[PDB]
């Protein structure tokens, strides 16, 4: 498993 | 009397917070003064998060390709730059909500309130230690990247953590507020672990003596050690060392209680030794450090 | 991913509160639009306090023996009147920062954010819930009296709770905003003792569901349970009994990650009848109760 | 022990 940016996606 | 995990309360906090776009990627920033900080991973699309040159990614925008919205408010992006793994974006128009702030870099077992928020709009509150490994035990979803973490102090606000990443462990890492990691990590979509993690001796400690001042005595022993012997055990346990600067710390909730520093020691080295034989202590099965000595003598009479 | 006892973003409460003093008595008021509210205690001293007759204080008072201060902005009070346990104070200014609100009155097992406050100044935040005995295990100190709690939905905060007292066994008492105590207490210092509690069990089972939504599984089972052959157990733990109102409402969650609700309640029996055997479940090593399914649903992704 | 009204003395 990779790390995540929790950003948001619009 | 009680004791609770307590945030600051966040209302200076929350007039600061805007949501940034960079084409469909969107996050949370800190507005204060004319300045907006967000983290440079709102210049990434999916593709780019796997190894992103981020000089590369930030030559190739202009000020417009930055949308800020502060509640129904637009604010126009006059100046760009990068500084280490956030990005300040010079708005036309200062905050005029801004507090007195600060912003500070925090050590591994100190706590702070941190506020998330989705789309510019603060959703919750509550504290956050920084582990031995730099990391964080938050609750974030995606959407709350540059949510950020605080202290406050007469009024001063001090910020010292701006969310980025989520790890595969389910712990959180991000970076002080110029941009710069807590711990080896990076803000990329990769493989990465923190380092082994070990217990904040001194806060545990203190939130013994928090419970004593709360009527929780029943783990009190007449027993004492000594600061070396203790240690010894200490490290048997994953815990870190107890220094004596830790001792002269706990010197206050020690006078209040009557309880020598080290006779909470040797209470806790019978705690780690023989467990807890089905009790509590303030609401609790396991030996809690995320309380400073600082937020115990705060929360507690005196 | 993460789950933590969050509290609700504070600033819209943190604008609302003032210090009422009577006397020498201080405590923290609510303003909203021309109206403060706070505990009718703050009329007696401390002698008072044995046994006040509330209507007899109150009728020996006029408006200039309130001093009502909001920062460093002095209230006039041009009216009060006593409605229940609490005291509106008719000031001669609305509120600029009064938000959209509600005064809610709520049910054991829900929660709801204390802003604790101290001279009209906020100091932290948290998360309590509202006990089957109705008290709340909060944390509080002298002049703490007249703190609020509240719930936030789409920018309308739905005030639930102020405080008046602490009781014997370091749990806390107080009304809603209408002044009528939660449960069998009265604001006079006499000795006064809450039924016994039991535990919050469709919250359980609600904290259950965010264990494995947050990827701790190991306390499932392939059993299962009827309702009555759950509740059977349920009652000899001291856990209130599980309604289908109940099942119903975990159904999200159920649906989220697979599990019958009636599959948990296998898990929880099991539980209940061997223990944790030294696991942890969302860094506990204790069933929580505090947390309600829209709590989790609220906190945890979808 | 009795409960205790927790407002403040000035």
């Amino acid at each position: 498993t990779s790390a995540v940016l929790q950003s948001g996606f619009r | 009397s009680g004791f609770r995990k307590m945030a600051f309360p966040s209302g200076k906090v929350e007039g600061c917070m805007v949501q940034v776009i960079c084409g469909t990627t969107t996050l949370n920033g800190l507005w204060l003064d004319d300045v907006v900080y967000c983290p440079r991973a709102v210049i990434c699309t999916s593709e780019d998060m796997l190894n992103p040159n981020y000089e590369d990614l930030l030559i190739r925008k202009s000020n417009h390709n930055f949308l800020v919205q502060a509640g129904n408010v637009q604010l126009r992006v006059i100046g760009h730059s990068m500084q280490n793994c956030v990005l300040k974006l010079k708005v036309d128009t200062a905050n005029p909500k801004t507090p007195k702030y600060k912003f500070v870099r925090i050590q591994p077992g100190q706590t702070f309130s941190v506020l998330a928020c989705y789309n510019g709009s603060p959703s919750g509150v509550y504290q956050c230690a920084m582990r031995p490994n730099f990391t964080i035990k938050g609750s974030f979803l995606n959407g709350s990247c540059g949510s950020v973490g605080f202290n406050i102090d007469y009024d001063c606000v001090s910020f010292c953590y701006m969310h980025h990443m989520e790890l595969p462990t389910g712990v959180h890492a991000g970076t002080d507020l110029e941009g710069n990691f807590y711990g080896p990590f990076v803000d990329r979509q990769t493989a990465q672990a923190a380092g082994t993690d070990t217990t904040i001796t001194v806060n545990v400690l203190a939130w013994l003596y928090a419970a004593v001042i709360n009527g929780d005595r029943w783990f009190l022993n007449r027993f004492t050690t000594t600061l070396n012997d203790f240690n010894l055990v200490a490290m048997k346990y994953n815990y870190e060392p107890l220094t004596q600067d830790h001792v002269d710390i706990l010197g206050p909730l020690s006078a209040q209680t009557g309880i020598a520093v080290l006779d909470m020691c040797a209470s806790l080295k019978e705690l780690l030794q023989n467990g807890m034989n089905g009790r509590t202590i303030l609401g609790s099965a396991l030996l809690e450090d995320e309380f400073t000595p600082f937020d115990v003598v705060r929360q507690c009479s005196g």
